[PDB]
């Protein structure tokens, strides 16, 4: 399972020059390495994290009964 | 029939998990995806006991598992009010 | 785009690992970031910042470890074209 | 005839800088642009004022720019001597 990702320019050079350097193999090894730098920075926070995200729920309006017919004809309104 | 409501942002959660399995695999595994977490939804509301106790991350909060996503909600009265439903890599289980 | 001219976006298709891909597929789910790329481009701007202030040390290395490679040996660029044709099938 | 020689991780960097353009762009740009740096190392190997100082990374050390690429050479007593070819996001300018 892959991804295909838009970098834009300065990142993409970046990436390039990590790879033609041979400090890393390939594109994807530069991706992971900057994949765990993002996972770090939040790992010893996943609780509040989780309290923000409950509490936008929260704070996001009236719950509105569930209507699976309606959110599916949605879904295929989108880009038909 | 037990109710069951959903806030607007677990709507909009419902939304962004059915593109993402849209793009990477089609409305067949998006709507099937969409029809499980439905099917969980309607069990979570007639069965009070499947509810985990998610006090640890907000009093009277519930958790429960759908494939690769986690359902919060609250009891109700009547049923169920769905609060997010976030991917299991949000999660923060008990210590 | 003007006609006679030509898209230039210029995407990568990378294998993150399931580990790193569900923290990639929750962090766009739950809204808190747009698209697979942005949570890409966040992490490369922490990987960009963690060696941008040891640019000198990092070039430094660079170039001892090609002075410590060998002995420099002529350069012949028919050859080297030659040897990257003899390692696969080569086309467009 | 001026010489041109290129150190073993120089020649690995020019491998690695084709495959990556050749997986991007195909054989035809790839190999012009190993042609385009082969053009380059020549005419800096006649030339002694093109090269840029770089004793501030290394005493003796030059560079000289060709595509988004840097050549970062010596010059010995017959020509040059290539010591590695480094993308430009690599490079630390002089300040």
């Amino acid at each position: 399972r892959t991804m295909t990702v838009d970098t834009g320019e300065e990142l993409r050079a970046f990436v390039e020059g990590l790879v033609e350097s041979g400090d890393y193999k390939t594109n994807s090894e530069v991706i992971r390495d900057g994949l765990r730098l993002l996972q770090e920075k939040t790992a010893g926070s996943k609780l509040a994290a989780l309290r923000q995200l409950i509490d936008e729920g929260e704070q996001s309006g009236e719950a509105v009964p569930w209507d699976r017919d309606s959110f599916l004809a949605r879904m295929r309104q989108k880009g038909p | 029939a037990n109710t069951l409501v959903l806030k607007p942002r677990a709507e909009q959660d419902l939304e962004r998990i059915f593109e993402y399995s849209y793009t990477e695999f089609g409305w067949q595994q998006a709507q099937q995806y969409i029809s499980d977490l439905d099917q969980t939804f309607q069990t979570l509301a007639a069965s009070t006991d499947l509810a985990i106790n998610y006090d640890h991350v907000r009093p009277g909060l519930k958790a429960f598992p759908v494939g690769a996503h986690i359902v919060f909600f609250r009891a109700t009265d009547t049923g169920i009010e769905v609060i997010r439903v976030l991917h299991q890599s949000m999660d923060y289980p008990r210590h």
